[PDB]
Parts: structure tokens; sequence; C-alpha cells
């Protein structure tokens, strides 16, 4: 026995679902295996992307052209430095960024 | 799962695989032996009130659907377990006052 | 699982549990989104940086080592010798489960490995912005004037303050 | 880059993602005690008045007994996520009104506090049961490889900058405030002596201008 | 996350927040369920 989880992006973009059994392996139930169960339906890839919909050990899904596929997921772009002893990197121009942080202050007041 | 008719994306736990049997195996220990029942309802004469006796039973097999279709029993209240699911359970020791 | 916990294999139990409305349902949502946090504790506490840097095959940091603390090639996992003795130091059919985490191990290495790489090789340049290389005695030098220290203390005890680092 | 963020806010409407699931859970707890009425929690009915209606007292109490455990268990249940609800409620509260204090009335020098990058001013704004930060962060840009040494002798003297790291452009030697390119010649007002080039790991050669020796000429 | 973001992203110059002493630099380790800070700090220890 296992749980049961359904991978599917939203139903305005597509009815397609990828099913995976939780902690389970390919017997008793276009398959891979993870660490996480055996997920059915979702197509492997080896290119890695970010991650949208999390499954764990690694492995998310993301609906692309289309099919549903599965990767592990990328830790970002690497990018090495030229590091040296007599070497420095200085800016000679800089941009004035704004980001937008949201904080959730107070609750609805319900009384019951 | 989620009561809704609109499925936003991301990942949803729904039910729960299960595998599910298709052999029933019912095993007792195959004694052919009569259980003395018969003795203890049908002795000829039963003791007092206060000296109460006490028969054993053991090794025996009883199906109790003779104490179902007599209708000689004016009290038949059964408390800890169902008469009826009787034959189909097996228990260490019967002892029958 | 609340369903196989209560009333694993018993229909008529199934039955007396539907009376009683969503209390399962609750307790599962509540273990899902303390499953979800959990996986998003780490997702902030550990991937603050946009790029995986890489140290140089150089080990040229002024006297400084930092073979203890960088991860080791051999090792089929790109952990230090300091990260496996942590490692080595930390120790069913009921319905109860255990979920993996998203970031496993292997990823987690990798983001403290390239968190080591980027303030060893920039300071705080990595993580205010794109990644500045500066040498390892300026860096320190920086660090020292910023708690009130002349530089010239580091640039006249560098032997000895990377012996009593490496001690 | 204001003009970005009305336009992004215009567009993603998944940026108040956190004041969306704040109030979903509510609602979502609201719903869950409203649902909780119909059960019938092993009473012969969930209706308080089908029940008087229909029982004497002395199987009715039984029964209205068995109904407001239920209530009074779902009820305790509710209350207990209401609680836990309002303690990271109060916490996140908490860390919005110190983010303001350190960040929108001062100039917090803490790192990634108020946004990635070096923190200038921020400016709050009103939001449904939250508030919006607009965090306004110095970010370099364009950056270039020079050449760099920690101290320059002069006359056998270590000189260090008093503020800013030497640089060169493969010629010539400068003096440059840290995070900024912006080159000036060397000279005794911008850097100080201490200690001789014996020490120094990494010293070279130059030459420190010296202001007063052309005044003492003239 | 906050120990991390100011103390290895940069030089807190916060009082006993990356250890007893003037903080400098520290490195993250990875562990099991949780994150292990080194805090290099500085100690005077001679005095007259
Ligand atoms: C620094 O970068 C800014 C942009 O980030 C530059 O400003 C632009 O300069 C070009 C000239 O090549 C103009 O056509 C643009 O209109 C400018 N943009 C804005 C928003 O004004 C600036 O020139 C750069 N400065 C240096 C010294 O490189
Ligand atoms: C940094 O220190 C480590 C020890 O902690 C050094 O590794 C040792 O290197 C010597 C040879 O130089 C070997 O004989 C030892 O067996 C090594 N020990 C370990 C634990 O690896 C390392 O060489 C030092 N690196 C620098 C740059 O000095
Ligand atoms: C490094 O910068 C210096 C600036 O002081 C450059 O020197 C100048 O170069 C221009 C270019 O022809 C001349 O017109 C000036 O007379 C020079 N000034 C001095 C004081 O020498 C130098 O050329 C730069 N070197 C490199 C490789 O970029
Ligand atoms: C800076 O210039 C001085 C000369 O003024 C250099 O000193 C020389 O050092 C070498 C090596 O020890 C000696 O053989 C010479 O005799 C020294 N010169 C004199 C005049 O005594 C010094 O090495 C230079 N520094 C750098 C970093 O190049
Ligand atoms: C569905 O997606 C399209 C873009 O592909 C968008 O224009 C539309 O508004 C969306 N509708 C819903 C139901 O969200
Ligand atoms: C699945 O079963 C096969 C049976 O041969 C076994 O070799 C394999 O290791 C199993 N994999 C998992 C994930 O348990
Ligand atoms: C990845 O590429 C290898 C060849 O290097 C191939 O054998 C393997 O099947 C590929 N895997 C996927 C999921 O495409
Ligand atoms: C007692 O005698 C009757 C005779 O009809 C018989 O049916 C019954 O089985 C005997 N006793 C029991 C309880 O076995
Ligand atoms: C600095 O030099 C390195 C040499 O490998 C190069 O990769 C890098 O792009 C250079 N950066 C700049 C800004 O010139
Ligand atoms: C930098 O390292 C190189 C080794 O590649 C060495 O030749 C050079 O002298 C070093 N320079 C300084 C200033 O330490
Ligand atoms: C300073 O002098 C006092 C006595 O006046 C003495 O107790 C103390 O140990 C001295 N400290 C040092 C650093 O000499």
């Amino acid at each position: 026995f296992g749980g049961v989880s359904v991978i599917t992006p939203g139903t305005n973009t597509s009815n397609q679902v990828a099913v995976l059994y939780q902690d389970v392996n390919c017997t008793e139930v276009n398959v891979f295996q993870t660490r996480a169960g055996c997920l059915i339906g979702a197509e492997h890839v080896n290119n890695s992307y970010e991650c949208d919909i999390p499954i764990g050990a690694g492995i998310c899904a993301s609906y692309q052209t289309q099919s549903i596929i599965a990767y592990t997921m990328s830790l970002g772009a690497e990018n090495s430095v030229a590091y040296s002893n007599n070497s420095i990197a200085i800016p000679t121009n800089f941009t004035i960024s704004v980001t937008t942080e949201i904080l959730p202050v107070s609750m609805t007041k319900t009384s019951v | 799962t989620l009561k809704s008719f609109t499925v936003e994306k991301g990942i949803y736990q729904t039910s729960n695989f299960r595998v599910q049997p298709t052999e029933s195996i019912v095993r007792f220990p195959n004694i052919t032996n009569l259980c003395p029942f018969g003795e203890v309802f049908n002795a000829t004469r039963f003791a007092s009130v206060y000296a109460w006796n006490r028969k054993r039973i053991s090794n025996c097999v009883a199906d109790y659907s003779v104490l179902y279709n007599s209708a000689s029993f004016s009290t038949f209240k059964c408390y800890g377990v169902s008469p009826t699911k009787l034959n189909d359970l097996c228990f260490t020791n019967v002892y029958a006052d | 699982d609340c369903t196989m916990y209560i009333c694993g294999d018993s229909t008529e139990c199934s039955n007396l549990l539907l009376q009683y409305g969503s209390f399962c349902t609750q307790l599962n949502r509540a273990l899902t989104g303390i499953a979800v946090e959990q996986d998003k504790n780490t997702q902030e506490v550990f991937a603050q940086v946009k790029q995986i840097y890489k140290t140089p095959p150089i080990k040229d940091f002024g006297g400084f080592n930092f073979s203890q603390i960088l991860p080791d090639p051999s090792k089929p996992s790109k952990r230090s010798f300091i990260e496996d003795l942590l490692f080595n130091k930390v120790t069913k059919f009921n319905g109860l489960t255990v979920l993996p985490p998203l970031l496993t191990d292997e990823m987690i290495a990798q983001y403290t490995s390239a968190l080591l790489a980027g303030t060893i090789t920039s300071g705080w340049t990595f993580g205010a912005g794109a990644a500045l290389q500066i040498p390892f005695a300026m860096q320190m030098a920086y660090r020292f004037n910023g708690i009130g220290v002349t530089q010239n203390v580091l640039y006249e005890n560098q032997k000895l303050i990377a012996n009593q680092f490496n001690s | 880059a204001i003009g970005k963020i009305q336009d992004s806010l215009s567009s993603t409407a998944s940026a108040l993602g956190k004041l969306q699931d704040v109030v979903n859970q509510n609602a979502q707890a609201l719903n869950t005690l409203v649902k909780q009425l119909s059960s019938n929690f092993g009473a012969i009915s969930s209706v308080l008045n089908d029940i008087l209606s229909r029982l004497d007292p002395p199987e009715a109490e039984v029964q209205i007994d068995r109904l407001i455990t239920g209530r009074l268990q779902s009820l305790q249940t509710y209350v207990t996520q209401q609680l836990i609800r309002a303690a990271e409620i109060r916490a996140s509260a908490n860390l919005a009104a110190t983010k303001m204090s350190e960040c929108v009335l001062g100039q917090s020098k803490r790192v990634d506090f108020c946004g990635k990058g070096y923190h200038l001013m921020s400016f709050p704004q009103s939001a449904p049961h939250g508030v919006v930060f607009l965090h306004v962060t110095y970010v370099p840009a364009q950056e270039k490889n020079f050449t760099t040494a920690p101290a320059i002798c002069h006359d056998g003297k270590a000189h260090f900058p008093r503020e800013g790291v030497f640089v060169s452009n493969g010629t010539h030697w400068f003096v440059t405030q840290r995070n900024f390119y912006e080159p000036q010649i060397i000279t005794t007002d911008n850097t100080f002596v201490s200690g001789n080039c014996d020490v120094v790991i990494g010293i070279v050669n130059n030459t420190v201008y010296d202001p007063l020796q052309p005044e003492l000429d003239s």
C-alpha cells in the first residue's frame, strides 16, 4: 500500500495528469522510478529546469511542449569565479532597483 | 477531494492504493471428535444452585446450531460474543455450568 | 493515514468515521501543511544564492587552509571531512509514512559548497549582487577594518592569524 | 523601477499569495466549522430541532449529549488552529514591525533584511490584512578586471589606503572607493604610513605624490 | 536563515549574534535536518 498523489497543471491549461504512488516499487502497480515512489505518466528528461511542481528527492515536474515531464531540479546556473591572488573586480556602473516584499499583518476578527 | 470543479497547478494527495485479496484461507486443527455438549445439556440430573457443576471441555468441535433450532429454550441471551459467528472462530477453553 | 490508522481494512469502521465529519481530512491536511512547510523552511535557509559557485583548483588563500571545510572530489557525495563528522554523529504498517525531503543531502552539500566558495572568493559581493573576485588577504583586511582594526595589523600578522585559524 | 513595480503588480495577481493564502485559510477554517454542524456524531439526526420534536427528554438528552460532544470537539479543534494561526500572524506582524522600524524609519545595514543589494530606503504601502514594502536598493551593474596590490613602497615604507583599495589599469596605479570605480592619484592625503616593505606580503613599487613638494618648490 | 543571511553573506556588527567576541566572517556547514555555523571571531588576548 502507499499514498496516491496526482501531479497536474491548472485545468485551464490541460486535463492531462501524472500519478505518483508513494513509497512503493513499480512492481505491484512511460514509467519513472524515483526515491519518493513510483511515477507513472510523466516522461523522464535528462535536462534540468527550475522546479515548478515539487515531487520529492530532487525530482520536479512541469507541463512543457505538450506532455508532462519529470526531471532532476536544477540549483541554478553554474558560474565559476576567476579567483587569483592579484586581481580585483570592482563595479563601474550601478542600477537602482525596487523590490516588493509582502508580510501578513492582521487576521480576520472572527467572534464565535 | 478538493470539492471544486477547478484544480490549480500542483500536487495533491487524493487516495490510497491498496492491493485487494482474492483468496480466502480458513484453517483450524482437524479434530474429528464430537463435542460432549449433548451430555451436558441432556444429563438426567442437574446439581444444586450453590453446588453448581463446572464441566471443562477441550479438544472438541461444536456447531452451536443445535442451540438455535431447538425451541425448548425459554432463555437465550448471549452477552460477550455473538452466538451466530461462533462456528468460524476457535477458543482456548470453554466452561459449561 | 487517518483512515488506515483508525479503521484500516474495516468497512463498518469506515462508515462510522464517515459519521463524524472531516476530522480525518483535517489531520491529513494539517500534516500536509507541515510537510510542505519543512521543505519551505529548508528552501529559505539554504537557497539564498542564485548561482552555484565553485572554488578554483589553486588554493593560494594567503596561507589559510580550507581543505577541511571545502568538498572532497574523491567522495561520491561532494561533502567535507567536517560535514562527514557531523553526519556520522546523528542517529510502520499502520498507515504512517515518511515523506522524503525535496532537497536531499547531495544538493544541500552543493548549496553549502556554493555558499562557501562564494564567501571565500568574493566577501559579501556575491550576496549583495554579482560575485566580484577579491584576494582573501584583502577580504580579511576589509573584515578587520569593519571591527575598528587597522589593516596593518593583518598585513603584519598574516602568518600568525593563518596559523591560529588552522589550529 | 516604480513603473515596473506598477506593471508587475497590475499583471501578476499571484504576487499577493501570502495574503491570499491567509484569507483562504481563514475561509477554509470557517467553512469547516460550518460544515461540521451537518455531522450526526452518532446521533440519529444532526438537526437539534428535529431531535427535540421527535424524542422525549430521557433519550433526547443522550442524543443531544452526543451532538454537543461532537460539536465541542470540533469547536475546540477549530479554536486550536485559530490560536496557532494567530501565533504565526503575531510572529509575522512582529517581523514586519521590526522591518519597518529598522528599514523605513532608518537605514538598516543588515544584508538581505530589506531585499537584495545595498539598502538605501523603503516605502510601506497599505494592503488588505497586511503591509507591502517597496525596498529601494543599490545594485552594481557593470564591472571590470583590475590588478591590485595590498600596499605600496614609496621609500621602503608601506603605504595602506585610508579608505579603498589600490587598483591598476596596467601601466599606472590608482586608489578608489570599494563599491565604485573612481580612480584617483595615490597621494599622502589618501594613504597612511605603517611598517615597511619587508613585512607586507605582495607589496609593490610605485610613486606616491606629495602635494606639499610643489608648494614648497613654488 | 537570519543568522546565515547576516553572518555568511555579510559582516554583522551585532554582539553575540555570531559567537562571542568581534565577529568577522563565518562558514556554513551541511547537517542532517539542520545547519551548523563556524563563526570566526576576533578575541583580544594580552593586555596592559
Ligand atoms: C550606466 O548604465 C545606465 C543604464 O543602466 C546607462 O544609462 C543609459 O545610457 C545610454 C547611453 O549609452 C542611454 O541611451 C540610455 O538612455 C541611458 N539609460 C537611462 C535609463 O538613462 C549609463 O550610461 C551607464 N553609465 C556608464 C558610465 O556606463
Ligand atoms: C590543510 O590541512 C590538512 C590537514 O588537516 C592537510 O592535509 C594533510 O596533508 C599532509 C601532507 O601535507 C598529509 O600527510 C596528511 O595526511 C593530510 N591530512 C589530511 C587530514 O588530509 C593539508 O595538506 C593542508 N593544506 C594546506 C594548504 O596546508
Ligand atoms: C591607465 O590610466 C592612465 C591615466 O593616468 C593612462 O595615462 C594617460 O593615457 C592617456 C592616453 O593617451 C594620455 O593622453 C595621458 O597623458 C596619460 N596620462 C598619464 C599621467 O600618463 C594610461 O594610458 C592608462 N593605461 C592603460 C593601459 O589603460
Ligand atoms: C623596489 O625597489 C627596490 C630598489 O629601490 C628593490 O630593492 C632591491 O631588491 C633586490 C632584491 O632583494 C636587491 O638585490 C637590490 O639590491 C635592491 N635594490 C637596491 C637599490 O638596494 C625592491 O626589490 C623593489 N620591490 C619590488 C616589489 O620590486
Ligand atoms: C486561462 O489562460 C489564459 C491564457 O492562456 C488566460 O487568458 C485566461 O484568462 C485564463 N482563464 C482562466 C479561467 O483563468
Ligand atoms: C524493485 O523490485 C526489483 C525486483 O527485482 C528490485 O530489483 C529493485 O531493487 C526494487 N526497487 C526498489 C525501488 O525497491
Ligand atoms: C540521457 O542520456 C543518455 C545518453 O548519455 C541516455 O542513455 C539516457 O537514456 C538519457 N535519459 C533520458 C531520460 O533522456
Ligand atoms: C439432546 O437430545 C435431543 C433429542 O432430540 C437432541 O436433539 C440434542 O441434540 C441432544 N443434546 C444436545 C444439546 O446435543
Ligand atoms: C575577468 O577575467 C576573466 C578571465 O577568465 C574573465 O572570465 C572575466 O569575464 C573577466 N571579467 C571582466 C568583467 O572583464
Ligand atoms: C600569486 O601567486 C602566483 C602563483 O601562481 C605567484 O607566482 C605570485 O608571486 C603570487 N603573487 C602574490 C602577490 O602573492
Ligand atoms: C592593572 O593594575 C591592577 C592593580 O592596580 C592589577 O590588579 C591588574 O592585574 C593590572 N592589569 C594588567 C593588565 O597589568
